[PDB]
């Protein structure tokens, strides 16, 4: 999982 | 001295130039600064330098994500694809970025906050056995005299690559890259009408970056064994 990148991309 | 009109690409070119400049300060417009850390001889790893280097690396990865989100159409891709593309090209873009801040006179490289390290320090900060390779790449890049527009376009082309594995919409990615490829070619002829070979020369640099980034992944494993704590999380995810 990429919780950081997800988050940065979603917002 | 004359060129056909290409308003659309010109526009895209302008947006990419701005995305790069806003997400990555220029070498000239910045106050350089040094440090005396292990600046003379090489060591397995200088933790002080590593601390600063891994911090700047984390921040630049964040800048690259921002850059990606500023590329027309990028956010139109699935989140999965956005992550896949960023993970596949991040290190390549990171290497290109630092190499465009190479100062051959003093044999140093300058980070986004102005930190300027010589070859020995870059080695000691974490580049290790990849140091000479990277400097060689930066030295061979200078002759191309690329500006922020060409650098941003190259980064965008590297990122928006439909050949990456596990894309949900590879074609959609290819569609996005074409305009970028076209824009780079035209812009290159704009600056150099005599060097009709500069386009393929610059494109080739992407493959060159790959040879170094592929090795960078191995450097991550070695670094994990040298540092006391965990690899900064974002770096983990990107090279994961
Ligand atoms: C080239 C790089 C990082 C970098 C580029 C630009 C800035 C800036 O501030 O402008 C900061 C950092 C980099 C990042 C991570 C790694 C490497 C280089 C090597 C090639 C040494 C392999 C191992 C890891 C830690 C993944």
């Amino acid at each position: 999982r990429h919780k950081i990148l997800h988050r940065l991309l979603q917002e | 001295e004359s060129y056909e009109m290409t308003a659309e690409l010109d526009d895209l070119t302008e947006k990419i130039r701005k995305a790069h400049q806003e997400t990555f300060p220029s070498l000239c417009q910045l106050g350089k600064y040094t440090t005396n850390s292990s600046a003379d001889h090489r060591v397995r790893l200088d933790l002080g330098l590593w601390d600063k280097f891994s911090e700047l690396a984390t921040k630049c990865i964040i800048k690259i994500v921002e850059f990606a989100k500023r590329l027309p159409g990028f956010t139109g891709l699935t989140i999965a694809d956005q992550i896949t593309l960023l993970k596949a090209a991040c290190l390549d873009i990171l290497i290109l970025r630092i190499c465009t801040r190479y100062t051959p006179e003093q044999d140093t490289m300058t980070f986004s906050d102005g930190l300027t390290l010589n070859r020995t320090q870059m080695h000691n900060a974490g580049f290790g056995p990849l140091t000479d390779l990277v400097f060689t790449f930066a030295n061979q890049l200078l002759p191309l005299e690329m500006d922020d527009t060409e650098t941003g376009l190259l980064s965008a082309i590297c990122l928006i690559c439909g050949d990456r594995q596990d894309l949900e919409e590879p074609t959609k990615v290819d569609k996005l890259q074409e305009p970028l490829l076209e824009a780079l070619k035209i812009y290159i002829r704009k600056r150099r009408p005599s060097k009709p070979h500069m386009f393929p020369k610059i494109l080739m640099k992407i493959t060159d970056l790959r040879s170094i980034s592929a090795k960078g992944a191995e450097r991550v494993i070695t670094l994990k064994m040298e540092i006391p704590g965990s690899m900064p999380p974002l770096i983990q995810e990107m090279l994961e």
